[PDB]
């Protein structure tokens, strides 16, 4: 779906069922990448 | 809350419990804590969705009328104009919310006591997290509001790299760490309550935790520093 990886990222906001800002990185611009984030999902530049 | 105690019914009269319209039901999201009879201070990632909101007060059992709570609905989102949804790192993980109606004081709502703009608590200060979060990493929210005792660990310190490094800013507060006690999932926007000078006030918004789990040894539970932000608090309240 996407060429390269996503970032790990170590920390979780304390909520349960955070909002998501994409589900493929196809619901990202460029090296769309819908990754993990910190508090749901959103659009990370890949590694 | 992760190896806490239930508080006793009166021990935080400025904890709310944050809740969401969930069909036709609604669903307990984050903590809050009262600070004027018409305004709420939670985290900003718990308001930063398009849901219908309500709160309330004198919360003590989510699944039982105790007979001490309050219902009202959110008027007013007021989330910090610097913070961005995707980064709880960066900060500003801190909102106020404008109640439909001035909530009655008692015995059991009362108002949350801020701190003086720049108060810096020393290592190991004395504080305890309220919430009706998890009670074990990937576990259930709890029915009844929880305590734990959860003593600071200095900005020079969390940051270090044993610790949180570069992740904790110095506009955050870190707060137990032991592997045992922390804050979990359905906590972030509740209170972290400080005793200093014999006097208690509400220094941190609960925020973030590891992602390997809750109760990590090294890895503290994280605040938003509450004492930075006073005067931001100060301007929305006076002019909202």
């Amino acid at each position: 779906t996407k060429p390269g990886s996503c970032p790990i990222i170590l920390i979780r906001c304390a909520m349960l069922n955070p909002p998501n800002r994409c589900l493929k990185d196809t619901d990202c611009p460029g090296i769309k990448k819908c990754c993990e984030g910190s508090c749901g999902m959103a659009c990370f530049v890949p590694q | 809350v992760v190896g806490g105690t239930e508080a006793q019914r009166n021990s935080w009269p400025s904890q709310i419990s944050l809740q969401y319209r969930s069909g036709s039901s609604w669903a307990h999201t984050c903590g809050g804590t009262l600070i004027r009879q018409n305004w709420v201070m939670t985290a900003a990632h718990c308001v930063d969705r398009e849901l219908t909101f309500r709160v309330v007060v004198g919360e003590h059992n989510l699944n039982q009328n105790n007979g001490t709570e309050q219902y009202v609905g959110v008027q007013k989102i007021v989330v910090h104009p610097y913070w961005n949804t995707d980064d709880v790192a960066a900060g500003y993980d801190i909102a106020l919310l404008r109640l439909a109606q001035s909530v009655t004081l008692n015995s059991y709502v009362q108002l949350g006591v801020l701190p003086r703009a720049g108060t810096i608590l020393a290592n190991n200060s004395p504080c305890y997290i309220t919430g009706w979060g998890l009670t074990r990493t990937n576990g259930q929210l709890a029915q009844t509001l929880q305590q734990a005792y959860l003593p600071t660990v200095d900005y020079a310190i969390c940051s270090s790299s044993s610790y949180w490094g570069s992740t904790v800013k110095n506009s955050m507060v870190c707060a137990g760490g032991d592997g045992v006690r922390s804050g979990c999932q359905g906590d972030s926007g509740g209170p972290l309550h400080c005793l200093v000078n014999g006097q208690y006030a509400v220094h941190g918004v609960t925020s973030f935790v590891s992602r390997l789990g809750c109760n990590v040894t090294r890895k503290p539970t994280v605040f938003t520093r509450v004492s930075a932000y006073i005067s931001w608090i100060n301007n929305v309240i006076a002019s909202n």
